[PDB]
RNA sequence: AGUC
DNA sequence: TCCGCGTCAGACTCGTAATTATAGCATACGTGAGG
DNA sequence: TCACGTATGCTATAATGTGGTCTGACGCGG
């Protein structure tokens, strides 16, 4: 059971494991987040609702006046995605929202009955995301990547040494909100507690607990156990608990009822513990000794005269016991603290503290965040409660509370955003009990505390924070204006929020160009997560150890892929399967593994829930529909991971691709390949530029077809049916009557985009995959994107490849390349530019764009056409005017020189400059596209008016063939639907279509059916109407550009860049090349059959480098491309179709294993004839990444061949025509085309112009940049003698103004003579100097 | 620690005494016959509303603490002008004042380039019809559809819109990272490449060899007219002066010395070459 | 790490003989990047000297 | 300076300036309306703290936050980091006579020989070309000049080997560790964008060519080029400088 | 966002 | 002992170019041109 | 003496203390 684009071409699976969840759809993080930002849900707050809810209802300083949110409603787009891209605007909807004005009156106690207005104001507009999952602002298509950060709720940290050379762990709690103020706890080398508000200075934290009204005695009963002292008699005694002791030495002789259990002096062990416990001791007579020290708890005062004897928290002494005992009390309520399990902490820092009271504290805590400013008792109560007590300012969000209670133990997930005082101390009990030895510390790297943001999170908190601002001004308004005249649109302002906004999708670290040099890029770029950004990390705050794999990442994060620089690490591609659980946690799919019998029922496991069990590998065998073949199965739990027993065993790995992401998934024996290599495979496969022939990959995975559909760049068949229409340019498909509904006309149609220009000026082209009356199903490829073949995804070209030596010319990683590739135009690339020529008004008056330009060649203006613009399809070279321009000059005040000049051409040439847009210096390409923009008021161009003749005339066009081929398919249903219940075949062709308004049959469904039809009609007549009347407004309309710009002309080249000596390759495996030479066909190695090679890569690149897959796809391409010439030569000879097949039945089920099946017959002879005709150019094998070929199937297929199982040929010098002495590696490498063309790279200069301030050589070959002659080189001119050189790099050739002109002088007049100056740098340096007020003057001679 | 020139003035400031009706009548009279202790009691106890405006006012051009030295100048202007006999209350008079010299403040020292009150003004209707209009058009306000509007000229709307253009700091980094400033990007324009000055080098040589390569009363009246060899560039009628003396004869020499040397470029290889020129 | 890889790239790693590999890999790297600071950091700091 | 946009940009420096002088004026004025203390010292304290921002800001505590909310660019600023005036544009600086291309193997050159492209070459020896047509008589002066190069005439070519002979060129790869990192060779003219460089000599540069470039620079003056010729030749830089071991060694 |  | 300040490699490539808000009108102050 | 951008001036209900980022590190003073 295969599908129609698959009959075409099947790819053989050497995999062995039955994938029992599919690869989902790969863009799903960008989509599903946004949707959610935009969803409109009445209850659960999901962006805007939780926004306004959260903000709203806004009620006056005064409390007369209140502005309450209704409903929000966004616009539809003004302009759709093609024609933002084109003028340069963002793609969004307008967000008008109903607000109602409410007021009270103040005379009477809250009467609302008096004025309410309620209207639909405009609040900006809102960027809205691409289907494929992409924003367009100001028309360029960038992407808002997925952040990673750390999840609101507790953590529990502890230096680990760092302060005091001591070497005391320090443990402290971190309480973090998703909004407000931190709150630390942490402890000091002296066991005393200190509390940090806002990481600001240091406060006991028994203060806050008097802050939050905790007298001394309940403290104490919160954190401490009571011990209890009875005085009977004369001899003291103490309420035993039989365990406390524990592990303690006995202090004095322990006697219970008359008889000794301890020694004096020796440590109690659990044989006396038991004993004591078991007796049942509760007094114990103990030394009046043993009391000095205790800790008394309650406040104890003599009953006679009401004074206080002792305060609660006070050490005891032999004085304050007798006191005591006189007064009456014979009962003593004092401190278990026994250092080691449980420590005296509070006790010391009630000790350390130096407030009394309640207010006393809230006066501290105030005095510490505003320092110097006189307490009040409202405004330090205010203020505190305000600080985490305020649902406005304190919000630690659901998954903020769900986090702390879960770390706090509790039971119930959900709670109030705000901290209670139970839960403050619970933290602070955790944090002692830590402390103490019970308890461990929470890991910050740990994916279970490590929370994903996509985007609609993000867009859901600037828009808040433009409500936020918007909330102040409204407030404002509320109190001082009279409430009646005035409605609520005067006072709101949307520039407020439309700005956040903008600088969100605009001004954002997150917000990025879009990498669109090929469609895996794309899809990669989109399932990105930076820990970077606002709210995150920084390069500077970045260690080592975040940056390194975590044992949660299994499944979540690609260990392998993350870019070499200064970002390793904190960028991360999600992996295959992972996805984002309710909260933002990151999960990965688990099959389930009942009584040891593996289900196919599949859970999805947090990084907290995969701690706790074991979970197999997906190598692990199973029994044929059961349990595991083997006793003890490989798995992993705790993080760690060995063998188990079967009944153990819980759950297991779904794929064995799920640890990997998308980019390495592509690489086919990535098992054989260094890590480190597989990572520049993963992150070169991205540079990859689309050749002109999207060419498949011989040996692939899998993932290929599933990248090529799931990155939008193919046309997919939503419906199917037949193929009624294809053209270089649409594909109108026929609906099958299954899926097509009764409703509107069943005629798909799917526009392709023909070249269009990439952000990386790559070529973007959609070519027709199916040919005229194809039957097609849902999901089938309807055409191929830039960088796909026939469904799969086709980044680059392989190609017959050899690894040897050749003189020197494959020296360190040098590429040696035949001429055929060249000549086959294989790696020819197609790079679209846009160039821009922008008409300004200027003070001395406006830029004119006609084609009479001072001072230029009928060569220059034969290429320009009337208004001054080149004609579509003109080839042009650097220096040609594409867009002719002239600036108004100013009165010239010439030299002598320039008068004689002007006086002897007497092209005096009016008040006017040269300005023109001319083709970039050296890039050379053909005119394929020209757009006019023109502003409103300014007469427009010649050549501006007949383009929007075109596009005129060319929309007219399109609609009329919409509106013509929409009737013609709905009439044709009709035609159908009448012959139902009513036959006039012949009757009803003959008669004019346009007068069928009349026919219908009788009362029944199918009449109802007519009416459905014919209101549809009608409808697409009234809809082409306004759509026209939409297009001619566009075209006529003088676009609002910027400021000073009268209109701008873009233009579009073309160019074919060909490969050539520089331009930088590399295959999958993370192996790079430049090229060095392109060799003669005749001169490169060829095989005994005569036909030569195409690469010849160096062995020596191999065994260094660790990369094995690359031997491995070499030989496996070349068993592949074995197998397609056996099928070439069968196609050339015709021969018999059940032959064919024999052949290919026992190749698609040859592997040991192989998990795919390919019960050949069912196939019709035409759809194997048409098989045949695509494997020949080699069958295409799939070798998954874990599960991939092995090297004994790899030497079978090449049996199959008839091609050596050790893979290396005889190979001939095509110089000599000898043989070479021993057997050379051959066989098919896809090999890709990397961005880094040295066209592009490229760069030189004597003299230019020069820097501002310092007058030295700009940087870079965009502004015609010197090379930077650094410190670094500097030294080494230092090293040797050279003086005159180094001194020549200071003075002439940066600085020096005086000398560098000079010094050119006598070069053209050939001196070759320095005549050094001072550095202008360096006359800065002084005047900045003394503009610091340092006098530093030059001593002379 | 209170180190912050803020904190410390409001903590000063709080120190005051606050004035009542009867309190503020007294010393405004004494302070209006020229009391020193009445202006002085009466600004310090009337800081605290200056502070209440210039916070109000925040997040709009100068700091806070610049905005409250600034609105301190309108509390005196505001006790200068005061009028205790009118039954109504100073705060009243004073906050006019104090929102006046504030906003006047801010009109013109926030703008680099410095703009006048009357653009400032217009500028501001503008910006206010620019909201109106995007409350009910959902798209943001085109400058053909505010002059609509204001049924005032494009060119005029354009002019203003243009002066709001606020300007972009030439020493701020861009490139994301600290990469490259804008004004290393910027080229020096007024300073011609040693290329285009080693050209006007070999122009001006060439000149002074092609002065003593023509006639002697060929190049004596062609040069001292362009002020070439000469020191003021005369007209023909003006080479008289020299011994010339002629209105017809200077300028049929003129153009003879000019043929001659026309002649003498295309020769050398440039007439047409260096005519695209 | 207490656990080796026992096997070979030509036998090739298994998942997590793989997923154990990376850790060194990506040390390694960030290594290249972040070190080259102090290395060179004492090479400008000698050569000022001398 | 007035961006082609008709926008201006300006340093951070005038901002500072105009805080100063601001604060400092009305001071002066607050000084002739005679205004009580209380406000006098608060001008006093913001006018030391406009001196110190512009002379050093964020020293004094909080730096001044100008249009993005980064702090504002002072003098000590331009001198004092390393990016300041001292490391960036003194000790080290962007040079005239430079370029760069991406290097390939030259396996047929000598020692002492690099693969220089044609249109780079054209582009470095500019001055050079120039002089040399002039004492041809070929060009009659240097726009004539100029206009052939752009021309790219046939006769230009073969005056470029003329000037190339005997001429060396520095070539230079990051990182530059030691001295060896810059070495001259005598170039060959060649057709194509690529720098080939000798194999023996990719050791000391750490060259491997997977796409890494390198700087060339021209030594202009008789000096330079002899200096370059004797000391900086790769020949005569076959030893390494730290240990006494060739490290001129094939691989 | 990259390249050695 | 704790806070403060100081370092943290060297080049290269690209790409783009924003936001706010200050009322409204009448006399006062300066320069240039025309009568 | 006007023309034209710029500047100063006054409005009189009462109103009178301000309100972004939160985590580097290893060395060496004061
Ligand atoms: O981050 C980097 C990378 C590379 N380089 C400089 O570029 C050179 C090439 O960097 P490579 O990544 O090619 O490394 P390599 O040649 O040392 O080793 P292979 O993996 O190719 O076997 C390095 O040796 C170094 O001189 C840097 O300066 N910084
Ligand atoms: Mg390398
Ligand atoms: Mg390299």
């Amino acid at each position: 059971v295969y599908s129609y684009t698959e009959k075409k071409r099947i790819r053989k699976d050497f995999g062995k494991r039955p994938q029992v969840l599919d690869v989902p759809y790969l863009l799903s993080i960008q989509l599903d987040s946004f949707q959610k930002f935009i969803e409109q849900d009445p209850e659960g707050q999901y962006g805007l609702e939780a926004a306004f809810r959260s903000v709203f209802p806004i009620q006056s300083y005064s409390g007369n006046s209140e502005l309450q949110y209704v409903s929000y409603r966004l616009g539809e787009p003004v302009f759709d995605v093609q024609e933002c891209q084109i003028r340069g605007v963002t793609y969004s909807a307008p967000l008008r929202v109903k607000l109602r004005l409410v007021i009270y009156e103040r005379e009477a106690p809250e009467g609302t009955v008096k004025d309410i207005k309620e209207q639909e104001v405009y609040m900006g507009e809102i960027p809205l995301m691409t289907d494929n999952g992409t924003f367009v602002i100001n028309g360029t298509e960038r992407v808002i990547v997925s952040q990673l950060h750390r999840s609101p709720g507790v953590f529990f940290d502890s230096d680990k040494g760092k302060t005091h050379s001591s070497g005391k762990v320090l443990y402290n709690a971190r309480i973090i909100p998703y909004r407000g103020s931190w709150l630390d706890f942490e402890f000091d080398p002296k066991d005393n507690l200190f509390v940090r508000i806002d990481r600001r200075r240091k406060l006991p934290a028994t203060i806050i607990l008097r802050a939050l009204n905790y007298t001394t005695e309940q403290i104490l009963d919160l954190f401490f156990e009571k011990v209890i002292f009875e005085i009977r008699d004369n001899k003291l005694q103490m309420e035993l608990v039989p365990e406390r002791l524990r592990g303690e030495t006995a202090s004095f002789d322990i006697e219970a009822n008359g008889k000794v259990y301890v020694e004096k002096g020796r440590r109690i062990t659990a044989r006396h513990i038991r004993q004591l416990e078991k007796d049942d001791v509760k007094l114990i007579e103990v030394p009046v000794e043993y009391i000095a020290g205790k800790v008394v708890a309650k406040d104890y005062i003599d009953e006679s005269t009401g004074e206080l004897i002792c305060a609660a928290n006070m050490e005891l002494s032999l004085d304050l016991l007798a006191k005591l005992s006189q007064s009456g009390h014979k009962r003593i309520e004092t401190l278990f603290t026994n250092d080691l399990d449980h420590g005296p902490y509070i006790s010391e820092t009630l000790r350390v503290d130096p407030t009394n009271d309640r207010l006393s504290a809230l006066v501290e805590i105030y005095r510490m965040m505003r320092p110097g400013e006189p307490p009040t008792r409202e405004a330090a109560e205010s203020l505190f409660e305000n600080l985490f007590f305020s649902e406005d300012r304190y919000d630690l969000s659901a998954v903020g509370r769900m986090k702390f209670n879960r770390s706090l133990l509790r039971e119930e997930i959900e709670g109030s955003g705000i901290l209670s005082k139970d839960d403050i101390i619970d933290v602070m009990k955790k944090l002692i009990d830590i402390r103490n030895g019970k308890g461990e510390v929470d890991d910050i790297d740990h994916l279970g505390n490590r929370r994903i943001r996509s985007v609609g999170e993000m867009a859901e908190n600037q828009f808040r924070v433009g409500l936020v601002r918007v909330e102040r001004a409204v407030k404002e308004r509320l109190s001082l204006g009279d409430l009646d005249t005035l409605m609520p649109q005067d006072m709101i302002n949307a520039k407020p929020i439309s700005a956040a906004v903008k600088e969100f999708f605009g001004s954002s670290q997150l917000s990025q160009f879009m990498d669109q040099n090929n469609p895996l890029s794309e899809i990669t770029h989109k399932r990105r997560i930076s820990a970077l950004g606002p709210g995150g990390l920084t390069r500077e705050r970045a260690g080592f150890e975040v940056r390194d794999v975590h044992p949660t990442h299994y499944g979540r994060v690609c260990p392998i892929e993350t870019p070499e620089g200064p970002n390793i690490g904190l960028i991360n591609s999600l992996s295959v399967y992972a996805q984002t659980n309710e909260y933002g946690f990151l999960e990965t799919p688990y099959r389930k593994v009942t009584d040891g019998v593996v289900t196919d029922e599949i859970h999805y496991l947090s990084a907290i829930e995969e701690g706790n069990y074991v979970i197999a590998q997906a190598n692990s065998n199973l029994d044929e529909e059961g349990h595991f073949v083997e006793d003890l199965v490989t798995c992993r739990s705790k993080g760690e991971s060995s063998l188990f027993s079967r009944d153990q065993v819980d759950y297991m790995d779904v794929s064995t691709q799920q640890v990997v992401s998308v980019g390495a998934s592509l690489i086919p024996f990535l098992e054989h390949d260094d890590a480190n290599r597989a990572l520049m495979g993963a992150n070169m496969q991205r540079q990859a530029v689309p050749t002109l022939r999207a060419d498949k990959p011989l040996v692939g995975t899998g993932m290929e077809r599933a990248v090529a559909v799931d990155s939008g760049v193919t046309a997919v068949a939503k419906r199917g049916g037949v193929v009624q229409y294809v053209d270089a340019s649409r594909i109108v498909i026929k609906v099958n009557e299954d899926e097509m509904y009764p409703g509107e006309a069943g005629i798909d149609i799917y526009n392709l985009t023909k070249y269009t220009r990439s952000n990386q000026n790559t070529c973007i082209n959609q070519m027709p995959c199916v040919s005229l009356g194809e039957p097609v199903e849902r999901g089938d490829v309807l055409a191929d994107g830039p960088s796909t073949d026939l469904g799969e995804l086709a980044l680059g070209q392989n190609m017959r490849v050899a690894f040897m030596p050749w003189n020197g010319y494959n020296f360190e990683d040098s590429i040696l390349v035949s001429e055929r590739v060249v000549q086959e135009d294989r790696f020819t690339t197609i790079h679209i530019q846009e160039l821009a020529c922008v008409s300004r008004d200027t003070k001395l008056g406006p830029e004119e764009i006609t084609a009479d330009i001072p001072n230029v060649g009928e060569a220059a203006l034969s290429k320009l056409d009337e208004s001054g613009i080149v004609y579509i399809g003109a080839e042009v070279t650097g220096g040609d005017i594409l867009v002719g321009k002239v600036t108004p000059k100013g009165e010239t005040q010439l030299t002598p020189e320039e008068k004689l000049l002007r006086a002897i051409f007497g092209e005096k040439a009016s008040d006017v400059k040269d300005s023109s847009l001319r083709v970039p210096n050296g890039v050379s390409g053909t005119v394929i596209d020209v757009q006019v923009f023109t502003r409103d008021g300014v007469e427009k161009d010649k050549r501006a008016l007949e383009i929007e003749e075109m596009q005129l005339k060319q929309a007219k066009k399109d609609l009329s063939e919409e509106l013509q081929i929409l009737e013609a398919g709905l009439f044709s249903r009709i035609r159908a639907v009448l012959v139902a219940g009513g036959v006039e075949a012949e009757k009803l062709d003959k008669l004019p279509r346009d007068r069928w308004l009349e026919l219908g049959l009788t009362d029944e469904e199918k009449q109802n059916q007519l009416e459905q039809l014919a209101e549809q009609y009608d409808e697409l007549k009234h809809e082409f109407e306004k759509k026209l009347e939409a297009k001619r407004r566009k075209i006529t309309q003088g676009d609002d550009l910027a400021p000073g710009v009268l209109k701008i002309v873009k233009v579009y080249l073309a160019v074919k860049r060909r490969i050539q000596p520089g331009d930088k390759m590399a295959g999958r495996h993370g192996n790079k090349g430049v090229i060095s030479k392109i060799n003669p066909i005749e001169d490169m190695p060829y095989d005994e059959n005569g036909t030569p090679v195409d690469i010849v890569l160096n062995p020596l690149g191999v065994p260094s480098r660790m990369n094995i897959g690359q031997i491995l796809e070499t030989h496996l391409g070349m068993a592949a491309k074995g197998i397609g010439d056996k099928i070439n030569a069968m196609l050339k000879q015709q021969q018999e179709v059940a032959k064919l097949r024999e052949f290919i039945q026992r190749a698609y089920d040859l592997g040991a294993d192989v998990r795919q099946k390919v019960d050949l017959s069912t196939f019709s002879d035409e759809e194997v004839m048409r098989l045949a005709e695509n494997l020949r150019k080699g069958m295409p094998i799939a070798t998954p990444v874990f599960d991939g070929a092995k090297e004994a199937e790899i030497k079978e297929l090449l049996k199959l061949g008839d091609l050596p199982t050790s893979g290396q040929i005889r190979l001939y010098d095509g110089r000599t025509g000898e043989q070479f002495e021993r057997p050379v590696t051959v066989g098919y490498m896809y090999m890709l085309k990397l961005n880094h063309l040295v066209d592009d790279k490229m760069h030189a200069r004597s003299t230019g112009s020069y820097s501002l301030v310092t007058q030295q050589p700009l940087g870079g070959k965009a502004q015609f940049g010197g090379q930077r002659f650094g410190e670094m080189e500097v030294w080494a001119l230092e090293a040797y003698g050279a003086a005159y050189t180094l001194q020549e790099m200071l003075t002439v050739k940066s600085d020096d103004v005086n000398g560098r002109t000079k010094m050119y002088k006598n070069i053209v007049d050939g001196n070759h003579q320095m005549e050094p100056g001072m550095p202008e740098s360096f006359n800065v340096l002084l005047k900045e100097i003394r503009s610091l007020g340092i006098n530093i003057e030059l001593e002379d001679e | 620690r209170v180190l912050d020139a803020t904190q410390l003035y409001l903590g000063e400031i709080g120190y005051s005494p606050l004035l009542t009706a009867e309190e503020e009548v007294y010393f405004a009279r004494r302070a209006l016959r020229g009391d020193v202790a009445s202006r002085r009691r009466m600004i310090e106890s009337n800081l605290r509303l200056v502070v209440k405006i210039a916070r109000r006012y925040g997040n709009r051009g100068l700091a806070l603490l610049d905005l409250i030295e600034e609105g301190n100048l309108g509390l005196i202007r505001a006790v200068e002008k005061f009028d205790p006999e009118r039954g109504f209350r100073f705060s009243t008079y004073a906050t006019w004042w104090i929102r006046q010299t504030i906003e006047r403040a801010i009109m013109n020292q926030t703008r680099t380039i410095r703009l006048p009150i009357h653009i400032v003004k217009e500028l501001n209707v503008y910006l206010r019809t620019a909201r109106e209009l995007s409350h009910k058009l959902d798209h943001e306000p085109s400058a053909e559809e505010i002059a609509e509007q204001l049924d005032k000229p494009v060119d005029d709307v354009s002019r203003m819109l243009r002066l709001n253009e606020r300007i972009t700091s030439v020493d701020t980094p861009l490139g994301g990272d600290s990469e490259k400033a804008l004004l290393d990007i910027l080229a020096d324009e007024k300073e011609n490449g040693p290329e285009d000055t080693t050209q006007d080098d070999d122009m001006k040589q060439s000149i002074v060899k092609w002065l003593f390569e023509l006639n002697a009363k060929q190049r004596e009246v062609l040069a001292r007219r362009f002020g070439l060899l000469g020191y003021e560039a005369a007209t023909l009628e003006d080479v008289g002066r020299e011994i010339g003396l002629t209105r017809e004869r200077v300028r049929q020499i003129q153009v003879e010395g000019l043929r001659r040397l026309r002649e003498i470029l295309q020769t050398q290889g440039l007439n047409i070459e260096a005519l695209f020129l | 790490i207490e656990t080796p890889i026992t096997a070979n790239f030509r036998e090739g790693l298994n998942v997590l003989q793989y997923f154990i590999s990376t850790h060194g890999a990506r040390k390694g790297l960030a290594d290249t990047a972040l070190k080259t600071a102090n290395s060179g950091y004492l090479t400008r700091r000698l050569v000022d000297v001398a | 300076v007035p961006l082609d946009g008709g926008r201006f940009a300006t340093s951070d420096l005038n901002d500072l300036y105009r805080r100063v002088i601001n604060r400092n004026n009305r001071l002066k004025r607050l000084l002739d309306l005679a205004a009580p203390d209380i406000i006098v010292r608060n001008e006093k304290r913001m006018l030391q703290e406009a001196v110190d921002a512009l002379l050093d800001n964020g020293r004094r505590g909080r730096a001044i936050t100008g249009s993005n909310k980064r702090p504002l660019k002072s003098l000590a600023d331009m001198i004092k980091g390393k990016q300041g005036r001292f490391r960036q544009n003194l000790l080290g600086k962007r040079v005239d006579y430079s370029g760069r291309s991406v290097i390939t193997v030259g396996p047929y050159l000598r020692l002492h020989q690099c693969g220089l492209p044609k249109k780079m070459a054209l582009e470095l020896f500019k001055p050079f070309i120039y002089g040399k047509l002039e004492l041809r008589g070929l060009a009659t002066t240097i726009k004539a000049a100029k206009k052939m190069v752009e021309r790219e005439e046939a006769v230009v070519w073969d005056i470029l080997d003329e000037v190339i002979r005997e001429h060396p060129v520095l070539l230079n790869r990051a990182p530059t560790l030691h001295r060896l990192g810059i070495q001259a060779f005598e170039p060959v003219l060649i057709e194509g964008k690529a720098i080939q460089l000798h194999p023996l000599v990719c050791a000391a540069y750490n060259a491997d060519f997977d796409g890494d470039q390198m700087a060339v620079h021209v030594p202009l003056t008789l000096e330079a080029q002899l200096e370059a010729r004797a000391l900086m030749m790769s020949t005569n830089n076959i030893l390494s400088p730290a240990n006494g071991e060739p490290i001129i060694v094939p691989s």
